[PDB]
């Protein structure tokens, strides 16, 4: 799994986290989610089943998915939103699993 | 409010061997399934194993797998995740978390964490 | 793929319900009751659809059963699991089917219950 080192834009400008697998991880299951780590904190969840927010997030954070690439993307972007932001997806190879990306951080 | 607290973290030497466990609060302890995720300092997040409310379906990395054994006491809500023969590379924050499919029979492959814990650091050197 | 359900009371009558949880279809010599195992092995089940009679060198499950599925979107039960054999290549033993739904969390040996049933 793939992702961008970092990203990065002016306050209130959409940004796009990109997340790319392949067919077996990404294309095949529409399982993906992202997680939003604030330093020396656990993660939280922002978006899972590709598009679907859990209640406690915001409106701004949304998830997509085309091929084998899945997004996230973060509407009207707030200083508060500076994390490393993670992409979860589970891998059907060899024996079931589940992995990361290395994990986009946001400025 | 649900929570998970880690604890049984701490130092110890390459080939030794190490007790986590979390116990759990907020939510019927029975009804899902926990993971286990490690972080190295300055890494992201690696998965390390899981197992499910029942004990029946348990899943490990291959990279601590035959190493790690994951068991729980559904009577006293605690899970407990034994590290054997460990090494200098395992040193990582450790967290427990909740599967935020409570249907696995549904989609078993389908996993969400929704609740983290706080996190035990492992450290192993000398 | 067999799986072993959990979560059992312990305690001829032999009994299905939940209020104590039971679910009882041990090997002897709302259409809950869906077919019987005999023993090759003889497999007499009513599926959904069709009831089918089989003779085979069956692998049975340790504990077989069938299960629907209960859809709250729109309230629509539908057979989903058949778990009776992992293949077909005295004694005999009651199919039971199991509801799961959105009432009943956690994985396939513990996330189900089951309707009102006697034998
Ligand atoms: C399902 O259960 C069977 C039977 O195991 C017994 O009942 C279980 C619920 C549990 O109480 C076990 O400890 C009991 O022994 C399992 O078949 C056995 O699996 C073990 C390995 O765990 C093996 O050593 C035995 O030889 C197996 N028994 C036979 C007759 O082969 C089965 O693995 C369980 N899992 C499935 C497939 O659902
Ligand atoms: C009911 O909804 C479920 C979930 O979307 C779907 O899988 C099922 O096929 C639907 N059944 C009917 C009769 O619409």
């Amino acid at each position: 799994v793939t992702q961008p080192a970092s990203v990065s834009g002016s306050p209130g400008q959409s940004i796009t986290i990109s997340c790319t697998g392949t067919s077996s991880d990404v294309g095949g299951y529409n399982y993906v989610s992202w997680y939003q780590q604030h330093p020396g904190k656990a993660p939280k969840l922002m978006i899972y089943d590709v598009s679907d927010r859990p209640s406690g997030v915001s409106n701004r954070f949304s998830g997509s998915k085309s091929g084998n690439t899945a997004s996230l993307t973060i509407s009207g972007l707030q200083a508060e939103d500076e994390a490393d932001y993670y992409c979860s997806s589970y891998t059907s190879s060899s024996t079931p699993n589940w992995v990361f990306g290395g994990g986009t951080k946001l400025t | 409010e649900v929570q998970l607290v880690e604890s049984g973290g701490g130092l110890v030497n390459p080939g030794g061997s190490l007790r986590l466990s979390c116990a759990a609060s907020g939510f019927t302890f029975s009804d899902y399934t926990i993971h286990w995720v490690r972080q190295a300092p300055g890494k992201g997040l690696e998965w390390v194993s899981s197992i499910s409310s029942s004990s029946n379906y348990i899943y490990y990395a291959d990279s601590v797998k035959g190493r790690f054994t994951i068991s729980r006491d559904n009577a006293k809500n605690s899970l407990s995740l034994q590290m054997n023969s460990l090494r200098a590379e395992d040193t990582a924050v450790y967290y427990c978390a909740r599967d935020g499919n409570a249907y696995k029979w549904l989609l078993a492959e389908n996993v969400r964490f929704d609740y983290w814990g706080q996190g035990t650091l492992v450290t192993v050197s000398s | 793929q067999c799986v072993n359900l959990t979560t059992r009371t312990q305690l001829t009558w032999f009994h299905a319900i939940h209020v104590t949880k039971r679910f009882d279809n041990p090997v002897l010599p709302s259409n809950i009751i869906r077919g019987w195992i005999f023993g090759q092995s003889l497999l007499i089940v009513n599926n959904a659809t069709n009831v089918v009679i089989k003779v085979c060198e069956f692998q049975f499950c340790n504990d077989p059963f069938l299960g629907v599925y209960y859809h709250k979107n729109n309230k629509s039960w539908m057979e989903s699991e058949f778990r009776v054999y992992s293949s077909a290549n005295t004694r005999f033993q009651t199919l039971l089917a199991l509801h799961r739904s959105y009432l009943t969390p956690g994985d396939s040996s513990s996330g189900w219950t089951a309707g009102a049933a006697a034998y």
